[PDB]
RNA sequence: AGCCAGGAUGUUGGCUUAGAAGCAGCCAUCAUUUAAAGAAAGCGUAAUAGCUCACUGGUCGAGUCGGCCUGCGCGGAAGA
């Protein structure tokens, strides 16, 4: 339940398209007093993880330019019709 | 065959059916039917699809039609010029939307719900696939 | 000892003599004859119990009559009687029909001891208290 | 079949019952009938109980995987269907010859009777045993 | 035999070829089920 | 992949006695002998019998399945 994962620089509905058609797809990380962070992800790996119901519920650890950040999965966005993620929502 | 009981008005306009559907997550059953295409599905085609799987599963499980038509479509006798007024209401139909749950089901083995989607499948226009409920 | 032959078992409450509509054909299928089973059938009949299904061998040969030894009655019809209740399956978990201890089956166990087989007498009890189990009758152990 | 666990389980128990033991004999029923099953196995409940581990399995690797760690000779008797089965109560007891004794009696064959080890010997009737 | 265009394995003999670029299902225990094209 | 290989005695078990009887309709879904076997997944029966599938298995010898995600193709595909 460890997720290495790039810090986004280009966003909106462009880049999120073009990222998310390269076998990665957008995230974001909030909580706290700090600011929020948006995490460009792969999508491989967390297609795989949210097939465990642990995920759903237990503390993840999101690895981000070194340092590992403790959240949980608020909200989740899937494709309409395929079975593949868009958009993950994580509390911290 | 299911259509609203009393309406507005009788006639509507046709519309355009674009965009992505609404009711994509699995919500009160365990499993479902989910449309992947697009396109739209009469009265009959419905009551068809219920049939096939009430009578697929035996008295066994429950099922939710999450789809009802509240769209009426109109057609133009044989024979007959343009014109003259707009036609007269002969069938419903849903506006089925990529994404949409068209059916639920519930307290059933996994590999005998599927077995009952496909003969529902089967007669229905658009293209589906089997979807399970999911947690979040 | 010799293979398979043919003798195929199959009869009904030993009482019943010649039986024509419950076996009938299948009891001379073979080159053995009907009104043997009567007479012969019923030496034996007569020592335990008249009203009881129990099997008996009939390896057949070429001479007339055939070779037999006997067994054991089954376990559900001995599961009457001694049961209490005529029927037992029927609905059994949705609706548990009957109930029989282990002291009772385990006594009725070892008297089939001469066909039955098995270990102890322990090993065999067990059994034919399972033989209970299926006709809605959740050994009370 | 089940995984690595529950096949070494079966062998290190196998293996367990070498070390509290001594005599074997084999038995292969080529033609075997469920009527003799309960007569050879049968009289292990007349020794005493369900200790005695019959098994079966004498796969070129399978049984033959314990043989290295205990009783080297019985690599050989690998070829052909044999079953080791291992006694416990009494050095040398009586259920050797009724495989033997068995074969006569209603079995069609019983892998022509050769033996395991105790004095490393092979296909030997013996009726001189501790009694 | 069929020609329908959706041929299947009806029971288990049943077995998909494709010969000469069409797809057959030849069987052993009922001819019937054997089946061209689709 | 093959493959001499096992895959039970009572269960005609009860219940609508016209038999349902491992495989039509009512649930149970025994436990023994055990290297194993569900009182059964399918075929076959007026029902049996008899073939098997899961499986103990005996061999050969290490890669095998069943789905997703799919980019190109295939059939469906008959007119003057
Ligand atoms: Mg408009
Ligand atoms: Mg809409
Ligand atoms: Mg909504
Ligand atoms: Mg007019
Ligand atoms: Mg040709
Ligand atoms: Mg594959
Ligand atoms: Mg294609
Ligand atoms: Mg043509």
């Amino acid at each position: 339940f460890t997720i290495n994962a790039e810090v986004r620089k280009e966003q909106g509905k462009g880049a999120s398209r073009r990222l998310r058609a390269a076998n990665k797809f957008p995230a974001i990380i909030y909580g706290g007093k700090e600011a929020p962070l948006a995490i460009e992800l792969d999508h491989d790996k967390v297609m795989n993880m949210q097939a465990k119901a642990e995920f759903y519920s237990e503390v993840l650890t999101i690895v981000v330019d070194g340092k590992e950040i403790k959240v949980k999965a608020q909200d989740v966005q899937r494709h309409p019709y395929k079975p593949k993620l868009q958009h993950i929502d994580f509390v911290r | 065959m299911l259509q609203p009981k009393r309406t507005k008005f009788r006639k509507m306009h046709k519309g355009r059916n674009r965009g992505l559907a609404q009711g994509t997550d699995v919500s009160f059953g365990s499993f479902g039917l989910k449309a992947v295409g697009r396109g739209r599905l009469t009265a009959r085609q419905i009551e068809a699809a219920r049939r096939a799987m009430t009578r697929a599963v035996k008295r066994q499980g429950k099922i939710w039609i999450r789809v009802f038509p509240d769209k009426p479509i109109t057609e133009k006798p044989l024979a007959v010029r343009m014109g003259k007024g707009k036609g007269n209401v002969e069938y419903w139909v849903a506006l089925i939307q990529p994404g949409k749950v068209l059916y639920e089901m519930d307290g059933v083995p996994e590999e005998l719900a599927r077995e009952a989607f496909k003969l529902a499948a089967a007669k229905l226009p658009i293209k589906t696939t089997f979807v399970t409920k999911t947690v979040m | 000892a010799k293979k398979v032959q043919a003798y195929v078992k199959l009869q009904v409450a030993a009482g019943m003599a010649n039986p024509s509509p419950p076996v009938g054909p299948a009891l001379g299928q073979q080159g053995v004859n009907i009104m043997e089973f009567c007479k012969a059938f019923n030496a034996k009949t007569d020592s335990i119990e008249k009203g009881l299904p129990i099997p008996v061998v009939i390896t057949v040969y070429a001479d007339r009559s055939f070779t037999f030894v006997t067994k054991t009655p089954p376990a559900a019809v001995l599961l009457k009687k001694a049961a209490g209740i005529k029927s037992g399956s029927g609905k059994p978990n949705k609706d548990k029909v009957g109930k029989i201890s282990r002291a009772q089956l385990q006594e009725i166990a070892q008297t089939k001891a001469a066909d039955m087989t098995g270990a102890d007498i322990e090993a065999m009890t067990r059994s034919i208290e399972g033989t209970a189990r299926s006709m809605g009758l959740v050994v009370e152990d | 079949m089940a995984l690595n666990l529950q096949d070494k389980q079966a062998i290190v128990a196998e293996v367990s019952e070498v070390a509290k033991g001594a005599l074997s004999a084999v038995v292969a029923d080529s033609r075997g009938v469920t009527v003799d099953k309960m007569t050879e196995l049968r009289k292990a409940g007349r020794e005493a109980g369900v200790y005695m581990r019959v098994v079966r399995n004498t796969l070129l690797r399978r049984a033959v995987e314990g043989t290295p760690f205990e009783c080297l000779k019985d690599a050989f008797v690998g070829p052909t269907l044999i079953a080791y089965s291992m006694e416990h109560p009494g050095a040398a007891a009586r259920l050797f010859k009724e495989f033997a004794k068995a074969n006569a009696k209603f079995e069609v064959k019983a892998a022509a009777f050769e033996g395991e080890l105790i004095p490393a010997s092979q296909i030997d009737r013996l009726a001189t045993l501790p009694t | 035999m069929k020609v329908r265009a959706s041929v299947k394995k009806l029971c288990r003999n049943c077995k998909i070829v494709k010969r000469d670029g069409v797809i057959r299902v030849i069987c052993s225990a009922e001819p019937k089920h054997k089946q061209r094209q689709g």
